[PDB]
Protein backbone atom coordinates (compact mmCIF):
# COMPACT_ATOMS: atom_id res chain seq x y z
CA UNK A 1 0.00 0.00 0.00
CA UNK A 2 1.16 3.65 -0.67
CA UNK A 3 -0.43 7.11 -0.64
CA UNK A 4 0.26 10.64 -1.62
CA UNK A 5 -1.06 13.76 -1.30
CA UNK A 6 -0.15 17.52 -2.27
CA UNK A 7 -1.66 20.30 -1.28
CA UNK A 8 -1.37 24.29 -2.50
CA UNK A 9 -2.68 27.55 -1.78
CA UNK A 10 -2.21 31.19 -2.79
CA UNK A 11 -3.99 34.05 -2.15
CA UNK A 12 -3.35 37.77 -3.33
CA UNK A 13 -4.69 40.93 -1.71
CA UNK A 14 -3.89 44.37 -3.02
CA UNK A 15 -6.19 47.80 -2.28
CA UNK A 16 -4.84 51.57 -2.78
CA UNK A 17 -6.55 54.85 -2.37
CA UNK A 18 -5.38 58.50 -3.24
CA UNK A 19 -7.37 61.70 -2.32
CA UNK A 20 -6.74 65.38 -3.50
CA UNK A 21 -8.34 68.21 -1.56
CA UNK A 22 -7.92 71.47 -3.17
CA UNK A 23 -9.33 74.77 -1.46
CA UNK A 24 -8.59 78.84 -2.81
CA UNK A 25 -9.83 82.16 -2.36
CA UNK A 26 -9.19 85.53 -3.21
CA UNK A 27 -11.60 88.26 -1.45
CA UNK A 28 -10.62 91.60 -2.66
CA UNK A 29 -12.14 95.25 -1.10
CA UNK A 30 -11.39 98.07 -1.91
CA UNK A 31 -12.57 101.38 0.39
CA UNK A 32 -13.64 101.66 3.51
CA UNK A 33 -12.07 101.51 7.08
CA UNK A 34 -8.94 99.30 6.82
CA UNK A 35 -10.22 97.36 10.13
CA UNK A 36 -13.58 96.55 8.83
CA UNK A 37 -11.40 95.99 4.98
CA UNK A 38 -8.70 93.65 7.01
CA UNK A 39 -11.91 91.58 9.52
CA UNK A 40 -14.01 91.06 6.27
CA UNK A 41 -11.65 90.33 3.45
CA UNK A 42 -10.81 87.21 5.91
CA UNK A 43 -11.46 84.21 4.54
CA UNK A 44 -14.61 82.53 6.68
CA UNK A 45 -14.20 79.31 5.51
CA UNK A 46 -17.32 78.34 6.99
CA UNK A 47 -19.07 81.17 5.63
CA UNK A 48 -17.11 82.52 1.96
CA UNK A 49 -20.11 85.20 2.08
CA UNK B 1 -9.63 85.11 14.38
CA UNK B 2 -11.74 87.46 12.12
CA UNK B 3 -12.01 89.70 14.63
CA UNK B 4 -8.05 89.93 15.70
CA UNK B 5 -7.45 90.44 12.01
CA UNK B 6 -10.35 93.53 12.33
CA UNK B 7 -8.31 94.68 14.87
CA UNK B 8 -4.89 94.44 13.61
CA UNK B 9 -5.55 95.74 10.43
CA UNK B 10 -7.11 98.95 12.46
CA UNK B 11 -4.01 99.36 14.10
CA UNK B 12 -2.40 99.37 10.83
CA UNK B 13 -3.60 103.08 10.20
CA UNK B 14 -1.45 104.44 12.97
CA UNK B 15 1.63 102.26 12.50
CA UNK B 16 1.99 101.22 9.04
CA UNK B 17 4.68 99.50 7.03
CA UNK B 18 5.65 100.70 3.44
CA UNK B 19 4.27 97.99 1.31
CA UNK B 20 5.61 99.66 -1.94
CA UNK B 21 8.09 102.22 -2.47
CA UNK B 22 9.04 104.08 -5.76
CA UNK B 23 13.05 105.70 -4.63
CA UNK B 24 15.40 108.20 -6.12
CA UNK B 25 18.69 108.08 -5.95
CA UNK B 26 20.07 110.58 -2.50
CA UNK B 27 22.24 112.45 -4.94
CA UNK B 28 19.18 113.56 -6.31
CA UNK B 29 18.89 115.40 -3.59
CA UNK B 30 22.20 117.53 -4.04
CA UNK B 31 20.93 120.82 -5.19
CA UNK B 32 23.17 123.61 -5.93
CA UNK B 33 20.19 125.70 -4.37
CA UNK B 34 22.38 123.97 -0.90
CA UNK B 35 25.72 123.05 -2.20
CA UNK B 36 28.67 125.10 -4.22
CA UNK B 37 30.36 122.40 -6.78
CA UNK B 38 26.56 120.49 -6.60
CA UNK B 39 27.58 119.05 -10.54
CA UNK B 40 30.95 118.13 -8.50
CA UNK B 41 29.42 115.96 -5.40
CA UNK B 42 26.69 115.21 -7.51
CA UNK B 43 29.00 113.41 -9.91
CA UNK B 44 31.25 112.02 -6.85
CA UNK B 45 27.81 110.75 -5.31
CA UNK B 46 27.21 108.40 -8.58
CA UNK B 47 30.97 106.73 -8.61
CA UNK B 48 31.04 106.04 -4.95
CA UNK B 49 27.38 104.66 -5.06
Amino acid sequence: SSHGCKELENALKAASGTQNNVLRGEPFIRGGGAGFISGLSYLELDNPA
Amino acid sequence: TADLMQEWGDAVQYNPAIIKVKVEPLYELVTATDFAYSSTVRQNMKQAL
